[PDB]
């Protein structure tokens, strides 16, 4: 985000996977 | 269910209050 | 088989204790990977006005080279073995833990013992982590979710340890010396105040041998004079209103004084918070949602999200709710939320309480899936509850709760109580404290 | 059997002289409003005009020429299937709320 | 006391439907119906139809009303999710052990017998503008959409989220037809956890027997070379550069998957300097700023992409992408020791075992295989599959990257961020 | 700072394809033409008028237009195609713009492209060029007729060169363009790097590599 | 925008040129 420490891990770990649900918040995994 | 003791207490408040005022 | 049988047939957690003071706990399974770690009664509540931010810095410095494995040797060794290393700091609980293969268990326990006992604390590295924390404190400043919660603590527990942020003020970060960090470590990081948790495919006997062989080097007693024990924190019904129209959405966090880790009421309060529930604008159900606050908030589109929380500490906590909304929706959201509290205190249907129980039943079993949450549960449980609580015991306490219990408990903690309120963002509409306080009891 | 007197009452009602179908004259409420909202573009825009014309007639105190009157046989119940579902869903919500 | 592990049973019906249950003796159940349906099986005309269908899972079905689905599942503390990839749609239900039949009933109603009412679909239309806008806050997401769009031609170039012009334009008839075409026996696969096999088979025979057009060879992932460069005006400069890797079925997939872990896959140590990561160390020695780079590897049943993702400042992107690219080029020429591969294999096979640890990831892996192949291959064989990958396969995979056609996508302030031809 | 002159029009090859969901399928395909200062600009500018520049007769069938006649014989729909020519003081683009249905775009772009390739290979009579020159030089004289267009042309030259060159010399400039220059310009299009842009329903609308 | 007759001439005659003014409506020539 701002420095290098937090900015780590953001780079794409895997092809994105969109999850929607009735209860759980909608997420975009990897 | 839950408003029975409340409505009874308000029923008393109204009753004793009407008795108070007159 | 049934749910009640499954709870009984779940693997029973087992705990042993070293002579030097350390508790060692384990949960055995058939899986091949495992999580193992160290949980410590240390954090912001133990810190003071001088050394606020010590627990954070240490967490920052922890995984940088130990005295016997320097620089990034520890980092290389953990990475190259096919394993993950992780840490955090709660206000009451600091913890380091390794996720690894079951095969790798001995090395994992050794590297944990190495991180805890003999930390380097390189002076050149303190000067770099000083800037990193100073960056990270600005990274948290932009996150409105965190700011409003730190304000909630600051105003709920004003003039006490719990008011303090875990990260600490920027001035302390700029001036924190190595003397403070080492003294904080020497005091708080010790065997009787620590727990070694593990979970996965591993033998309790073996973990106890590893803990005996590596962790028994820790001291087990005091110098007779510097043993800090937690003084209870004063809860203060009060408000903090960081007015800032430039930011897009108002964040509000309102809460009443909590029960504390020990109190059985917590179960009924979890059921209570499950009935009111939680919502986000990405949810499917919307207008047909069970919890009226979500239903009303979805239909009218009052808020972007809300979440009921019960933050717990040793002898107190924060029981309440959080919401994110448009600047014209604060009074309404507050009115529906308090309306739901007052309703639950005074009138609570048997059906919605059963839903509240089932949500919590599902929450417990959903959360303890994978090794890391179970290893957390163990490590946290032993520091807070004293022992690991089985799922059957939890179910006994959930089944115990009916409608009358929820009403008696909700009304105990929320009816006619001054709540701690924290507002950040475009909060011109945020109701006056007297009006909020008037909403904490009913007409009735 | 009494389809006769039903047809008599239809003619005696008189909304057919204004060129209205039965479901144009239904009293709006929460269910009917909702059923009318669910109507597809064509049936909505038609009832709009049928009502708009019938009010214009009612202003002038007149009725349509006899051939343009609505027929008891050709009186389509356009609104019912929707309104039945709205009512059944409300009844379900109430029956679920009962427990 | 340690409990005994039971075999993951497996049955494949005559009509083509794959079934797989694991009697866990768990407190919770975890059932999923995986379907070959997703962004790829949309076409030029009916776009974003999988996205709306993903969102519409709680709408009125033929056997249960939208109200009944929401309240019935919530009253038992359950939850019904849908997880779309580009290829597969994974309708998943979770609940307590005594409330299985119930969640299953709703699951089947949603997946076999939805109604897609005109007003309900029309009411749902603006939700996909939200759901898109929520996910697109993560710039990763939009760069990957642009990457797949620019990398492939027709099939996998379809965006997972709905195109902005198609917001509101998706019809109830298109959903009807998209379900009727794709939600079918040979394309579906019912997975179970914490449940007995016979009832799961009998339910799968009784209800999940619907078969239609589009079964099932499939479509061509026509690989191409492209670059779309979206000028953003953002804090960072997110970018990605890939080439055509191997498809998921072969040993080449495992070579690329190892090569990902040889290069900088993703950090393991909290607040570390990324020590064993190759790419991070290659760029760090070059340019001295806040950055991040990592190896990106996508593998599908048809095709796959491999390369890396770079995050950086305005000017640094030029150096970071080149230096990372050159570190991929240096390994391509056999500068790779045996311990590097042996660590990377250990990282991969550990990471795989960790991915199947939680029952959600386990079920997603059983459902992955049930569609991809039509079989199940337990972890130990996957461990052997990884360990059997030669060093030559890693050097050949790394060489196929450099030699093969390139696909780039970036977004940020791109003034000093290079084109593909400038590489 | 700055002081006239400039930077660099770094020419590249690219394709951005915006999926629209529109009635028509608007598209364009070009290559690097010549800059405005040279005689090559006039060759491309003539080649534009040899090809389908833009209609002269109200409600006509586009008779003398080359591209329109090439695509019309191929596919039988509502369409339009025209020769697009941009010339700047640094660089320039030349090619054509196509408007069509979903499926027709594939045929229309190819057939228009092949009609450029048939001219580029050398099928071009002398009357075609002599008409096109007459169309161009008439169109130029018409563009400078209204005082707004005149002023824009005087201001164009005042910046571009720093001089003024009256219409008669521009007429001579056009008439002096050889047939070889037209064939070389048309050949530079086909041989040179390609730049495409399309927007519509592009399902049956080709990429550059598919050309 | 229905027939081929009217559709003639709409193809790009020259690079677009944006004109804005105090009095005259804003146009996009060619």
């Amino acid at each position: 985000v701002l420095c290098r420490e937090s900015l780590r891990g953001q780079a794409a770990g895997r092809p994105l996977v969109a999850s929607v649900s009735l209860n759980v918040p909608a997420s975009v995994r990897y | 269910r839950n408003w029975v003791p409340t409505a009874q207490l308000w029923g008393a408040v109204g009753a004793v209050g009407l008795v108070s005022a007159t | 088989a049934t749910y009640a049988q499954a709870l009984q047939s779940v693997p029973e957690t087992q705990v042993s204790q070293l002579d030097n003071g350390l508790r060692v706990a384990s949960e055995q399974s058939s899986q091949p990977t495992c999580t193992v770690g160290v949980w410590i009664d240390a954090g912001s509540r133990y810190e003071s006005e001088k050394n606020n931010g010590a627990g954070y810095f240490v967490e920052h410095l922890a995984f940088k080279g130990t005295k016997n494995r320097p620089g990034n040797a520890l980092e290389k060794e953990v990475e190259s073995m096919g394993a993950h290393l992780n840490a955090y700091s709660t206000r009451e609980h600091t913890a380091y833990y390794i996720k690894a293969l079951s095969k790798d268990l001995p090395k994992a326990v050794e590297l944990l013992a190495d991180i805890v006992q003999n930390c380097s604390l390189e002076d050149s590295q303190i000067e770099k982590e000083r800037d990193v924390i100073l960056q990270e404190l600005q990274e948290n400043d932009t996150s409105m979710r965190d700011v409003v919660f730190n304000y909630l603590h600051a105003t709920a527990f004003q003039g006490t340890p719990l008011a303090q942020s875990v990260e600490g003020p920027s001035e302390n970060v700029r001036k924190l010396s190595r003397a403070d960090l080492t003294e904080y470590l020497s005091r708080h990081y010790k065997a009787p105040r620590m727990v070694l948790a593990a979970a996965g495919g591993l033998e309790h006997r073996q973990l106890l041998d590893l803990a005996q062989k590596h962790f028994s080097g820790l001291s087990g007693t005091y110098d007779e004079d510097a043993v800090p024990t937690l003084s209870p924190c004063r809860f203060t019904g009060s408000q903090i209103c960081h007015r800032e129209d430039g930011l897009p959405l108002a964040h509000v966090a309102i809460a009443v004084e909590g029960p504390g880790w020990a109190h059985p009421d917590n179960v009924a309060l979890q059921v209570a918070n499950a009935i009111i529930g939680h919502y986000d604008c990405t949810y499917g159900g919307g207008a047909h949602l069970s919890s009226p606050l979500a239903s009303i908030a979805a239909t009218n589109k009052l808020c972007q999200s809300f979440q009921t929380f019960n933050i717990c500490y040793a002898d107190t906590g924060l029981l309440g709710a959080h919401f994110v909304c448009d600047h014209m929706s604060i009074d309404d959201m507050m009115f529906v939320l308090q309306g739901q509290w007052m309703r639950l205190c005074t009138s609570a249907t048997e059906s919605e309480v059963l839903r509240g129980k089932n949500l919590l039943r599902n929450a417990l079993v959903s959360h303890l899936d994978g090794t890391t949450p179970v290893c957390e549960d163990i490590g946290r449980s032993l520091l807070t509850y004293g022992r690991r609580i089985p799922l059957a015991e939890w179910e006994s306490r959930i089944a115990e709760v009916d409608a009358r219990v929820v009403r008696e408990v909700c009304s105990k903690y929320f009816y006619d109580q001054c709540p701690a309120v924290a507002g950040f963002g475009p909060i011109e509409q945020l109701p006056d404290y007297n009006r909020i306080r008037s909403g904490m009891f009913w007409l009735r | 059997w009494l389809e006769g007197i039903r047809k008599w009452y239809y003619n005696a009602a008189g909304f057919n002289k204004l060129g209205l179908m039965r479901d144009d004259t239904i009293h709006e409420n929460d269910d009917v409003k909702e059923a009318i909202r669910r109507l597809p573009e064509n049936l909505y825009n038609d009832r709009v005009f049928r009502i708009k014309r019938a009010l214009d007639l009612s202003m002038r105190q007149q009725i349509l020429p006899k051939e343009q009157w609505t027929k008891y046989e050709e009186d389509k119940s356009y609104l019912e299937p929707y309104l039945k579902e709205v009512i059944r869903e409300r009844k379900e919500r109430e029956e679920w709320a009962k427990k | 006391v340690p409990p005994h592990p039971q075999d993951l049973e497996f049955t494949r019906l005559p009509n083509g439907l794959v079934i797989a249950s694991l009697e866990n003796y768990a407190p919770a159940s975890r059932i999923g119906l995986f379907i070959k349906a997703g962004s790829r099986y949309e076409n030029s005309n009916n776009l974003g139809t999988s996205h709306l269908l993903r969102l519409a899972s709680s709408l009125t079905t033929k056997g249960a009303s939208s109200f009944k689905i929401t309240r019935g599942i919530e009253a038992v503390g359950g939850k019904l999710s849908v997880t779309s990839t580009r290829e597969n749609m994974a309708y998943t239900v979770e609940c307590l052990r005594d409330d299985v039949d119930i969640l299953m009933e709703f699951l089947l109603n949603v997946t076999t017998a939805p109604e897609f009412r005109r007003w309900e679909v029309a009411a749902l239309q603006p939700q996909l503008r939200i759901d898109k806008a929520v996910a697109l806050q993560n710039p990763q997401a939009h760069v990957i959409e642009n990457l797949h769009a620019a990398a492939y031609r027709n099939a996998l170039a379809n965006s997972l989220y709905c195109p902005d012009y198609r917001i509101g334009k998706v019809t109830p008839v298109e959903l009807h037809d998209y379900v009727q075409n794709h939600f079918t026996s040979a394309r579906m696969a019912l997975i179970g956890l914490g449940v007995s096999h016979p009832v799961l088979k009998q339910v799968a025979e009784q209800f999940l027997n619907i078969r239609g057009g589009l079964g099932l060879s499939g479509a061509k992932a026509k690989y191409h070379g492209g670059e779309i460069r979206e000028q953003n005006g953002d804090s960072l400069v997110h970018a990605a550069l890939v080439a055509e890797s191997a498809a998921i079925g072969s040993a080449e997939a495992n070579a690329f998957s190892v090569l990902q872990h040889v290069l900088g896959a993703g950090p393991h140590v909290k607040r570390g300097s990324n020590a064993t990561s190759s790419l991070y160390q290659a760029v760090a020695k070059g340019v001295h700023q806040p950055f991040d780079v990592s190896a990106f590897n996508a593998s599908y049943s048809d095709s796959g992409l491999f390369g890396f993702y770079t995050i950086s400042q305005a000017a640094s992107a030029g150096d970071v992408i080149k230096a990372a690219y050159n570190q991929v080029k240096t390994i391509a020429q056999g500068n790779l020791s045996n311990p590097d591969v042996q660590a990377a294999k250990n990282k991969l096979k550990a990471g795989y075992l960790m991915s199947v640890e939680s029952s959600e990831g386990f079920l997603d892996e059983v459902g992955s295989q049930a569609l991809a192949a039509g079989s199940y291959t337990p972890p130990s064989t996957v461990l052997q599959q990884i360990d059997a990958v030669a060093d030559a396969d890693v050097i050949n995979a790394a060489k196929k990257f450099v030699s093969g056609r390139k696909s780039m996508a970036a977004s940020g302030n791109l003034g000093h961020t290079p084109f593909i031809d400038e590489l």
